[PDB]
């Protein structure tokens, strides 16, 4: 297959995923949910790795790490110390909103993805790590999770397997950070939303120094459908290497911002004038996209038009797939306002942990907020480029490199508006 | 500069040389003593990019 896109809706994973059905367990039984979920709890975990592996699941919390290889670092013996499913929920990344989406639409396929993973990686426990700020979503959950224990689905003897496992829901309390996997596992024990440095990675030092695997809601709630459809299904869709459905939240300036499921590797000009309706004012008034969220850099309209929106082709775009949220920027954008506001978001949202994010996320913030008046002069902005490569690389953490990068995009592909910015500015006050 | 004609050319005559065009003290022709302020230039790594100090 070598062109991608137009997905049935018989391969959608997240069916219901507008709320037009019955979130509940009646709703989620009628449209696949919870079905033989007990002949894939005892076919054993090496099957359900195995399918996982075979799917081509990515990570799709944004780094796209590969799930089934992941999930498989915890495949192993116990040493004494119980094992934990963590379901990372936070989704605090501007431009997405799919997680909330699934939370809060399709709950029991969050929880049999919760099951099914616990049982692929021996875990005893699944602790879903929700934001604070869903809290609407966070009760939605925990009523589906009530109907799934009264319904023997989980807890005790879950399905009827001889399998236990609980699935508990903590909320967040308002940090971006937080959904950090060590980060969220430091806010799960009681503690500053710090990230941890690695190694130790959390399979072999986890929440409460147990072995954990940490797992974006999307990643885990396809897992049944993985298991049930099987791995060749879901390897069927996108490139390779690039593997399945995702959730697009497309946002911006675009007629109908939405989010929608879409197979991997489909054009980013067919995403947004296909679900999104277009750019306001047609194509031609398109300035730039930032593909995947903030912490991935812009790209101006000669890329959007020929990308792909899988991981690789958004590589060789120079930025990345990442939470697959496309912020969308027309003619009459401000980009440089845009920018400099996603990194006052970025030093608002900073742990302060390390020495690079802390001091010069705050000092590219400063920059970006000169660079936005103009109140500078050009060989500031190569600096500023200088700043975010002492940052990228150097941090505990990648909300320095997500910080980073949307200054690179900016000035890697409008620096002469930079430059006139500056200039202008120069003429009028000089 | 003072002295008359008679004895700069007395004095010319006894050193063999013109001495009024190349006298010994100084007059209005040295610099000021109350200057403009400078203006001095930087170094070379004065410069904000492509500046690390280990190279
Ligand atoms: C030979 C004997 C002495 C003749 C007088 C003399 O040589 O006068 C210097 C007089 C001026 O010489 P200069 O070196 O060109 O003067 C430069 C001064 O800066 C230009 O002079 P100035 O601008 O400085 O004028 C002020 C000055 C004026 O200078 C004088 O009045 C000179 C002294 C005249 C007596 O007055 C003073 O400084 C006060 C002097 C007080 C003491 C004088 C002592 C004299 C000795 C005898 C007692 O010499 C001439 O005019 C040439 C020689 C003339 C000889 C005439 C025939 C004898
Ligand atoms: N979904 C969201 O709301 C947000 C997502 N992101 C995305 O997060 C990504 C960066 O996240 P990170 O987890 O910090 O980076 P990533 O490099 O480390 O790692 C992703 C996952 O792979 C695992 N992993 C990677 N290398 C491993 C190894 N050698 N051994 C064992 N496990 C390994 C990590 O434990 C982690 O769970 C970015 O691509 C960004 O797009 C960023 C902000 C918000
Ligand atoms: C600053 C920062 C914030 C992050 N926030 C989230 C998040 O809110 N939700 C999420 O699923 N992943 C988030 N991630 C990515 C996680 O670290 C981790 O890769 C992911 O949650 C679990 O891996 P997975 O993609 O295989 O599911 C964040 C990463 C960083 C650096
Ligand atoms: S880079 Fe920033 S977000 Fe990460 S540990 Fe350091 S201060 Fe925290």
């Amino acid at each position: 297959k070598t062109s991608f896109g137009s997905l049935k809706d018989e391969d959608r994973i997240f069916t219901n995923l507008y709320g037009r059905h019955d979130w509940r367990l009646k709703g989620a039984q009628s449209r696949g949910d919870w079905y033989k979920t007990k002949e894939i709890l005892l076919k054993g975990p090496d099957w359900i790795l195995g399918e996982v592996k075979t799917s081509g699941l990515r990570g799709r919390g944004g780094a796209g790490f590969p799930t089934g290889l992941k999930w498989s670092f915890m495949n192993k013996p116990s040493d004494g110390r119980p094992k934990y499913l963590v379901v990372n929920a936070d989704e605090g990344e501007p431009g997405t909103c799919k997680d909330r989406e699934i939370i809060r639409h399709d709950p029991h396929k969050l929880v049999e993805g919760c099951l099914v993973g616990g049982r692929a990686m021996g875990a005893r426990a699944a602790y879903i790590y929700i934001r604070g700020e869903f809290y609407n979503e966070a009760s939605n959950l925990q009523v589906a999770i009530r109907e799934a224990y009264e319904a023997g689905l989980i807890g005790k003897n879950a399905c009827g397997s001889g399998y236990d496992f609980d699935v508990f829901v903590v909320r967040g309390a308002g940090a971006y950070i937080c959904g950090e996997e060590t980060a969220l596992i430091e806010s799960i024990e009681g503690k500053q939303g710090k990230p941890r440095l690695k190694p130790p990675f959390p399979a072999d030092v986890g929440v409460f120094g147990c072995p954990t695997t940490v797992a974006n809601v999307e990643t885990v709630a396809v897992s049944p459908t993985i298991c049930r459809r099987g791995g060749a299904w879901f390897a069927s869709f996108g490139r390779e290497r690039n593997s399945g459905t995702k959730l697009f939240n497309i946002s911006g300036h675009v007629n109908n911002p939405c989010t929608v499921e879409e197979e991997m590797s489909v054009p980013l000009k067919e995403l947004i004038e296909k679900h999104a309706g277009g750019v306001t004012g047609g194509w031609d008034n398109l300035l730039a996209v930032i593909p995947g969220g903030s912490s991935t850099p812009l790209i101006p309209k000669s890329v959007c038009e020929t990308v792909l929106m899988d991981f690789d082709a958004l590589i060789q775009a120079q930025t990345g797939l990442g939470t697959a949220a496309v912020i969308v920027m027309d003619r009459s954008t401000d980009i440089v306002k845009a920018i400099a506001r996603l990194i006052e978001f970025y030093k608002h949202e900073s742990c302060g942990q390390c020495t690079p994010c802390r001091e010069g996320v705050d000092w590219m913030n400063k920059v970006m907020a000169r660079f936005v008046r103009g109140d500078a002069r050009p060989a500031e902005i190569d600096s500023l480029w200088e700043i975010s490569k002492q940052i990228e690389g150097h941090t505990i953490c990648a909300l320095g490199d997500g910080a980073a990068w949307p200054v690179q995009g900016l000035i890697r592909h409008f620096r002469p508006e930079l430059e006139e910015r500056m200039q202008r500015f120069a003429q009028q006050h000089q | 500069a003072s002295a008359t004609r008679l004895i700069q050319g007395l004095r010319n005559w006894a050193s063999g040389r013109d001495l009024q065009a190349k006298l010994q003290l100084r007059y209005q022709e040295i610099s000021k003593r109350t200057q403009p302020p400078p203006k001095l230039p930087v170094g070379p790594s004065h410069r904000l990019s492509n500046n690390y100090y280990c190279a």
